DNA sequence: CTGCATCCGAGAGCTGAGGGAACCCAACCAT
DNA sequence: ATGGTTGGGTATAATGGGAGTCGTCTCGGATGCAG
């Protein structure tokens, strides 16, 4: 079996389509209604498609194996296995053709762009509304001869192949003045009330009465609708011959004598447009026959025609009538399309339009261009265009549209077995009408039906009203159906799976575990691990064989003890996988292993929550269970909790105390502040204690001894070592929270006891007393920023084992010392200060103030609604600063102060609602109301302030549910575009770079000034330098990993001015196919160490963009912002840049603004409106792409200004000041990685020695590559401009269909590919997933994956050997 | 443009109907053009159908698409016959001529008849087509000397077909004419018997009113071989992501329990 | 002759869980 | 040799259908306007 490396889509012939086929499927019967067997001929016959029974023909001739291959002589079905149906096709055979609605509908048409036809003219052409006329034969159509091409209606189509026969009904009783047989000029008047349009000669049509002469006397015969009339006009008759024949023989009227004959009263007249010619004798041409001037007819050859026309012989008057027409070849509907179609000759349409693409007219070149773009595609493939009009439509295999009994015992079916049965229902009338000799009324209303059938099979709901099955509204569903959309095959079967081995419950904290194990639920495991534990019990006495040991656990009542330790034996090492829904990032599925607990719930470690998003108000996890040694080695390597601890995203802590952990170590390493004392002077120390004793100085009071300040606890008491100070905590001499003087690792520290223990802590976890000492900060209590920055210390200094014993310590102690601390919520915990009282009637003294101001005129609506606006926000601010002044000056152990400050739980925001007051709030339609709410939460609200937050409210939620789905869509956009993305080699050897700059333009252009740290970290850390770097006597050299330290080094040599930009590699320019290089990736933010080859970074990417979107971005600002940069969509704000260099001169007048930007060269204009404001000034210096007036920049006009650089480095800082405005951490790497998918294409501008075209979009890769080859054989290089485009665009643009018909637009990406025979070569991970491979990243990359492993001793052998 | 059952009106509607005189003309050029068919097959001793499938291609001409060069070596093998029973040929194009105008002056009684049998399981121009192809047949077998308006005949033979296309096509699994027609006769029983009743009849009472050789346990099968199979994609719930099928499992193949 | 400018139509909007209407008559292959 | 199934036939006259749906947003062909 050769392994599979490419997959090619590729039109299929009529003879492909029946070389697939087992048999012509010619009955639209689906199974027999007594036997429920399948009908023969029909949609599940097995003759065609296979045996139900494995190894069994239909009548049970044979019935066992060995017949491979044998097809039984009753009934025709192969002896095989009946997998088989589900393989085998059919094919129905149209008897016409049909087009593919795919090549007809996807605008543009492909159809159409070939034959050079509209979309309205294909329309009118394949379901018969208008003729296309193909080898005219010299026909004249109001004096214009006719053409190849051309399209006729169905008058002029009648008027041309037939020609003008007018009829007018004579009224009843009056005769006309003209006689049968006469030429009537246009205008001239046949009857009274009578006049003729057209030329030609006069036919009577039944004539109501007939005079017979007789020798002489005139004699009446009337004539009813019931008998015709025999004698033509002015002839002779003979005695006893009959004229007037009818049904009744009494009734026939035989002439008495012989007279002359005359017929009056014609009941109509017919006009028409022929010849005549009279005859003696046997003629030639019989009627319906088509002649040419100058053929013989009648008479020998004595009368020739002398028109072109079609012959009809009346006999009545012995006459040959030529009727003016013509043998027009003019046809409808796919058939004349595939007539159109085979006659197209591919390279002498590619000359033409090769010629056309010489016009000086751009719409022009761009016509040609596309449709050379099909052509090419259509020479290059090999595919015929007549492959787009279908002659056999296969038929699925019955597996694969199942007609099966339910449990109920009623049917349930596919709706394409009811399309398949209406378009064989649809065929077989149209042959039986085609057999019968039916009009073309009849025949051109069956072929639309049949086109119609054919559309609704392949894509229903495209043309016309979808088909539905009566009494209901749903569409049935077509193949097209099937393959797209989320429910489709690719979104639910391909890149999804269901699978075994799995479970699900609801998680519970587990505050006992270890940071790498779970506990799982007894029941579950023994479900989980049934085949492993099988084995055991085999291996064991338990059972005497593996279905004994499966009947036992099949009841619960019989099973016992010893299977329980069994289970335990099996699990011994083993990891599984936990995942919690929405998997945001890769950290939402965790390897742990599993303790066997009792219950129904899953046991989750508390540090892991945060990476899981996971509380316990009732969230379910999913389990899954890897199988192999190469999964298991995975897991345990890769993917355990224990070794996943720093943030892929931003290289920060992802697993660290938080909540209570926070709470009680914070708890423990604060100290106590007293006033009693507050700063009394002492001479003695003893004076001090005397003082103290006697109750008028507190023990932590800050007091001052012998100049130097110092506290009676400090003095009091003196430990000889941590233990003493623990054992006088212990004996409650002393508080942990006290400040006394401790003697430790050869100092004397004023510390706390609660700081020693803390100290401690961290030393007994690391196991080294000097580096513990190192990491910790002393002088402070213990919160979030500090424990996370002793995590990733710790991280550094030590390694993730030594890191994941810390944070057990950690965990364990602050749970200990939370429980015991006293933290509690009561309601007056909501301190309401005083202040808040004076600061609300202040308020209410400006409010009527600004009333005044409103009587008298000086306000407007405007003003005072803004005053008043401003007045409350200040208020606001003022009594946020009262309430946090209040509990850092009384209450420093506030409960909310504490878990404020802690970063356990809590803002300040939320605190002052709590406290002090709600504020202002905003209208539905997004306007603040006058009055605010001056109730917190404590004091309670009004009805009235409580419906005036709901709209808050309200909105709120909406935002997160409109947002959530946005944050989804785009990630998954992100992911499409970036999934290919792999790191492949250690070096690209390029000498590019990018410069990440230090400081940045004042919004008032004053100077330059200093960016945030966490900017430059973003920016900075861990890259690679491009150039060597010298700054404050230190040399960093070329190639070196910048880490944290260096960033900060960087930083405060750029603080002392001795450097302004750091030069380092970027993906934005690596040179590496597919993907990028270690070199240029830097390191791996969730190690702190280089990326390892074959490393999935664009994925990588994708998770951390979209990680905070969802939910973190608030929702031109928020999450549109990024949306609408991701897509490179044109902004409604957009502002004005120069395309050039210049100087800048402000040209206004009273009712316009202009700015003239005038270089040394050429001066250039920009009008604006009036109201805008303007970055610039008058007599100022702007560059190239620089701004004109406030709003944001369109990437593509500054792509043509400055060039792709700048728009890169636009487009990365634009996407990072919004998520630097939510407070997210995120590396520039990722939105690097997505911008430079997003620049990845050019455009052709002068093709120069290559086959290329003008305005060709292609990747820039290969048309360096192009260019390259060209230089070396010494051709004229090829031009092109850099493009940009959107993620969506740039994704459905690749090269590899797979990826693109499962991300989006699937049946515009599976036409184009099947048009051009594009071969899919598997580059990406998404094609490998759906072909079920293993993807060339991680352990699947050709890096690491043909390692080999062996001991001395084998390896030894072999050399002997 | 779309809506093909407005274009199919427009295109009959286009054809203007016919008066007594000109109805009756064409149905006995139509019965004389077959005489005259037979009378040739007769002089040149050959069989009828094949001459008259000859008459019809030349008279649909090259346009419509038995091949072009052995109707054209009969053509010429039968204008070699001499005059006077030479006239048959002609008499024969004419009467197929005939024929094509009858059927398309009728055209219009055909949706007329057909626009009251919409909601049986057939759309309507599925009915329209079976209905033209019961008038084709009509117009084969009228005969105009009983003096009756071809319509009388025609109506009959288009109901016929339209029944018959109802019977044949309207179910996924085919049930024969006559359980269609059992199957049909026992729901207008029942509907009746729950009209005088005023409740839901059991099956005993319609074994009863249907008559002798009928039972209860035979209606019970009656009705369930008449059950209509259910759709595998019918949406399960209010959001578009559960269809029926998914709650239907294999019962086939092995497990992997039942290989090892 | 070109160009831009509204205009129309076509293709999208997170995951996971649970959710169920005529009747008759006669010849002819199948079982 | 029996039931189940299938093809053929009916003669006053009949002559162009019917349900439906108006609370979304963004982007790429295309007909229309001007110069
Ligand atoms: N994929 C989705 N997950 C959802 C959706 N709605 C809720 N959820 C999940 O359930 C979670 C519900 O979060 P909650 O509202 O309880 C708030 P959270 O714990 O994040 O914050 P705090 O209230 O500050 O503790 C949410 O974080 C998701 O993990 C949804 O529409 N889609
Ligand atoms: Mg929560
Ligand atoms: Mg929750
Ligand atoms: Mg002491
Ligand atoms: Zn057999
Ligand atoms: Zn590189």
């Amino acid at each position: 079996k050769k392994e599979v490396r490419k997959v090619r889509i590729a039109l299929a012939s009529p003879e492909k389509i029946r070389s697939w086929s087992y048999g012509e499927v010619e009955k639209p019967e689906t199974i027999n209604y007594r036997t429920l067997k399948p009908e023969r001929d029909g949609l599940f016959d097995e003759r065609i498609f296979g045996p139900i029974k494995d190894y069994e023909c239909a009548c049970g001739k044979y019935k066992r194996q060995r017949f491979e291959g044998k097809v039984c002589e009753r009934c025709g079905v192969e002896v095989t296995k009946s997998i088989v149906r589900r393989y085998r096709m059919g094919h129905i055979e149209l008897a016409t053709p049909a087009a593919h609605i795919w090549f007809v509908k996807d605008v543009p048409s492909k159809i159409g762009t070939l034959l050079d036809l509209s979309a309205t003219e294909l329309e009118q052409v394949l379901y018969f509304s208008k003729y296309i006329v193909l080898d005219p034969k010299g026909a004249i159509l109001n004096g214009v001869p006719v053409e190849k091409r051309q399209l006729l209606t169905d008058e002029e189509y009648r008027e041309l192949r037939y020609g003008k026969q007018e009829t007018y009904p004579l009224p009843p009783g009056v005769d006309a003045l003209v006689k049968d047989g006469e030429e009537v000029v246009k205008g001239q008047e046949l009857a009274p009330g009578v006049v003729s349009r057209l030329d030609g000669v006069a036919l009577y049509r039944f004539p109501r009465r007939v005079r017979v002469e007789y020798v002489t006397e005139p004699k009446d015969y009337r004539v009813q609708p019931h008998m015709n009339v025999v004698v033509p006009e002015g002839a002779r008759v003979e005695a006893g011959d009959k004229i007037v024949a009818a049904i009744d023989p009494e009734e026939e009227v035989i002439a008495e004598a012989e007279g002359v004959v005359h017929l009056h009263e014609p009941a109509s007249i017919l006009v028409v447009k022929a010849r005549v010619y009279p005859f003696e004798d046997d003629v030639e041409v019989s009627t319906g026959d088509r002649v040419a001037p100058g053929d013989v007819l009648a008479d020998g050859g004595k009368v020739k025609s002398d028109v072109y026309g079609r012959v009809e012989v009346d006999l009545v008057r012995n006459v040959v009538r030529v009727v003016e027409s013509y043998d027009i070849d003019a046809r409808m509907g796919a058939e004349a399309i595939q007539q159109l179609l085979k006659e197209l000759d591919l390279e002498a349409l590619e000359k033409e339009l090769l010629e056309e693409m010489k016009h000086p007219s751009r719409a022009r070149r761009a016509k040609a261009r596309k449709r050379l773009e099909v052509v090419r595609a259509f020479l290059d493939s090999g595919n015929r265009p007549e492959w787009m009009i279908l002659e056999a439509v296969p038929v699925l295999p019955p597996d694969l549209r199942p007609m099966v009994q339910v449990d109920g015992g009623r049917f349930a079916t596919s709706d394409l077995n009811d399309l398949y049965r209406r378009l064989i229902n649809r065929n077989n009338r149209l042959k039986k009408l085609l057999a019968q000799g039916a009009p073309e009324i009849i025949i051109r209303n069956e072929k639309r039906m049949l086109q119609e059938a054919v559309d609704a099979l392949l894509d229903n709901g495209r043309r016309g009203a979808p088909v539905t099955n009566p009494g209901s509204d749903r569409p049935l569903r077509s193949l097209t159906d099937i393959l797209s959309g989320k429910q489709g095959r690719f979104r639910q079967n391909l890149l999804g799976k269901r699978v075994d081995y799995s479970g699900r419950s609801v998680i519970v904290v587990g505050p006992q575990l270890k940071l790498h194990q779970c506990g799982l639920p007894k029941r579950m495991a023994l479900e989980l691990f049934k085949p492993f534990l099988l084995k055991k019990m085999e291996e064991k006495g338990i059972a005497p064989n593996v279905k004994a040991a499966r009947r036992m656990l099949e009841r619960q009542r019989d099973i016992k003890d010893e299977v329980w330790d069994a289970l335990e034996e099996v699990i011994h090492g083993k990891v599984v996988l936990l995942n919690r829904a929405p998997t945001l990032h890769r950290l939402g599925i965790q390897a742990f292993q599993p303790v066997l607990v009792e219950g129904q719930s899953i046991q989750l470690h508390p540090l892991v929550c945060e990476a899981f998003n996971a509380d316990f108000d009732g969230d379910q996890m999913a389990v899954h269970v890897p199988l192999s040694s190469f999964a298991q080695a995975e897991a345990r390597i890769q993917m355990l909790s224990a070794h996943n601890l720093l943030s892929p995203a931003s290289g920060e802590p992802l697993a660290k105390p938080s909540r209570d952990i926070i709470l009680g170590l914070y708890y423990i390493t604060q100290v106590r502040k007293e006033k009693k004392g507050a700063g009394l002077e002492f001479a003695t120390p003893e004076e001090a204690l005397a003082a103290h004793e006697r109750g008028e100085v507190a023990l932590n009071a800050p007091i001052k001894v012998a100049g130097r300040e110092t506290s009676v606890g400090r003095l009091k008491y003196v430990f000889a070592n941590p233990d003493e100070a623990l054992l006088a905590v212990a004996h409650g001499i002393v508080d942990l929270q006290d400040v006394v003087t401790v003697r430790y690792m050869g100092k004397r520290l004023e510390t706390s006891p609660g700081r020693i223990l803390f100290a401690r802590i961290v030393a007994e976890a690391v196991e080294d007393e000097k580096v513990a000492w190192e990491l910790i900060q002393l002088d402070v209590p213990q919160e979030k920023n500090s424990l996370k920055d002793l995590v990733y210390q710790a991280f550094l200094r030590l390694g993730m084992e030594k890191t994941a014993r810390l944070l057990d310590a950690l965990k364990y102690y602050g749970f200990t010392f939370s429980t015991t601390s006293g933290i509690t919520i009561g309601i007056d915990d909501a301190v309401i200060p005083e202040e808040k009282k004076q600061y609300l009637e202040e308020a209410d003294r400006k409010l009527l103030q600004i009333e005044q101001a409103y009587e008298m005129g000086f306000l407007t609506d405007r003003e005072r609604y803004d005053q008043i606006l401003q007045l409350w926000t200040e208020t606001t601010e003022k009594v946020t600063q009262a309430v946090f002044k209040n509990f850092e000056e009384n209450y420093p152990f506030n409960p909310l102060y504490v878990m404020a400050q802690s970063g356990a739980r809590g803002n300040p925001q939320q605190i002052r609602q709590l406290c002090g007051l709600r504020g202002l709030m905003q209208k539905p339609s997004g306007e603040t109301f006058e009055v605010p709410v001056r109730s917190s939460f404590r004091e309670g609200l009004t009805v009235l302030e409580y419906f005036i937050s709901s709209h808050g409210a309200r909105k709120g939620g909406a935002d997160t549910a409109l947002r959530t789905a946005d944050s989804g869509y785009l990630t998954r956009k992100l992911v499409d575009v970036t999934h290919e993305i792999v790191v492949r080699e250690a070096d690209c050897g390029t000498t590019n770079y990018i410069s990440v700059p230090l400081f940045q333009p004042d919004e008032v252009t004053r100077s330059l000034r200093l960016r945030k740290r966490a900017d430059i970290e973003a920016g900075l850390y861990g890259r690679v330098l491009a150039r060597e770097v010298e700054v404050l006597g230190v040399r960093l050299e070329e190639g070196r990993y910048l880490s944290m330290d260096d960033v900060h080094l960087l930083i405060k040599a750029a603080e002392a001015g001795e450097i302004q930009e750091v030069p380092v590699r970027s993906p934005l320019t690596c040179q590496t196919r597919y993907g990028v290089c270690q070199k240029c990736y830097g390191y791996d933010l969730s190690m702190a160490r280089p990326v390892s080859i074959g490393e999935a970074v664009g994925i990588v990417a994708a998770q951390s963009i979209g990680e905070p979107g969802t939910q973190l971005t608030m929702r031109t600002q928020g999450l549109p912002r990024v949306i609408e940069l991701f897509e490179a969509r044109r902004p409604k704000a957009k502002a004005v840049i120069s395309e050039i260099d210049g100087v800048v001169r402000i040209e206004e007048t009273e009712e316009k603004l202009s700015v003239f930007v005038e270089s040394e060269g050429f001066s250039k204009e920009y009008k604006l409106p009036k109201e805008a404001r303007l970055l610039v000034k008058d007599g100022d210096y702007v560059e190239a792409g620089q701004p004109l007036t406030r709003g944001a920049i369109d990437p593509h006009q500054l792509l043509e200004a400055k060039g792709p650089e700048a728009v890169e480095r636009y487009l990365v800082e634009e996407i990072q000041k919004v998520y630097r405005a939510q407070g997210v951490k995120l590396h520039d790497k990722h939105i690097e990685i997505v911008v430079r998918q997003m620049m990845k294409y050019v455009e052709v501008t002068d093709p120069g020695d290559s086959r290329l075209l003008e305005g060709q979009v292609l990747e820039k890769w290969d048309v360096e590559a192009l260019n390259e080859r060209l230089i070396a054989e010494g051709k004229t290089p090829v031009a092109w401009k850099p493009l940009l485009m959107g993620v969506t665009k740039s994704a459905l643009s690749t090269k590899s269909w797979l990826s693109a018909a499962s991300f989006q637009n699937t049946t515009h990406v599976l036409t184009e590919a099947a048009i051009a025979g594009k071969k899919d070569e598997l580059i990406g991970l998404k094609e490998n997933v759906i072909l079920g491979r293993l993807i060339p990243a991680g352990t699947g990359s050709d890096f690491v994956r043909f390692t080999q492993v062996v001991d001395q001793k084998t390896l030894k052998a072999i050399e002997e050997a | 443009t779309s809506d093909p059952v407005r274009q199919y009106l427009h295109e009959i509607g286009q054809v203007p109907l016919l008066t007594l005189e000109e109805e009756v003309e064409l149905a006995r050029k139509v019965e004389e053009g077959m005489e005259a068919i037979k009378k040739l097959s007769e002089i040149t001793g050959l069989d009828p159908d094949l001459i008259r499938e000859v008459v019809r291609a030349k008279i649909l001409g090259s346009a419509r698409v038995l091949d072009p060069k052995t109707v054209e070596e009969i053509d010429q093998k039968l204008k070699s016959l001499p005059k006077e029973h030479k006239r048959y040929l002609h008499i024969a194009r004419e009467g197929e001529a005939a024929r094509q105008h009858l059927i398309e002056a009728n055209l219009r009684l055909v949706v007329s008849i057909a626009k009251k049998y919409t909601g049986r399981g057939l759309s309507f121009l599925d009915l329209i087509q079976e209905g033209n192809q019961g008038l084709i047949r009509a117009v084969e077998k009228f005969e105009y000397k009983r003096r009756f308006k071809f319509s009388t005949y025609a109506t009959w033979w288009i109901r016929q077909a339209i029944n018959r296309a109802i019977a044949d096509q309207a179910r996924t699994i085919r049930i024969p004419v006559h359980m269609v027609e059992t199957i049909n006769k026992l729901s207008r029983t029942a509907r009746q018997l729950q009209q005088e009743l005023g409740r839901e009849p059991t099956y005993e009472e319609i074994a009863e009113a249907m008559g002798p050789g009928w039972d209860a346990k035979r209606v019970e099968e009656t009705l369930k071989i008449a059950q209509e199979p259910v759709s595998l994609e019918t949406p399960i719930g209010d959001e578009k992501d559960s269809f029926y099928g998914d709650f239907i499992p294999d019962e086939h193949l092995p497990s992997p329990v039942d290989a090892a």
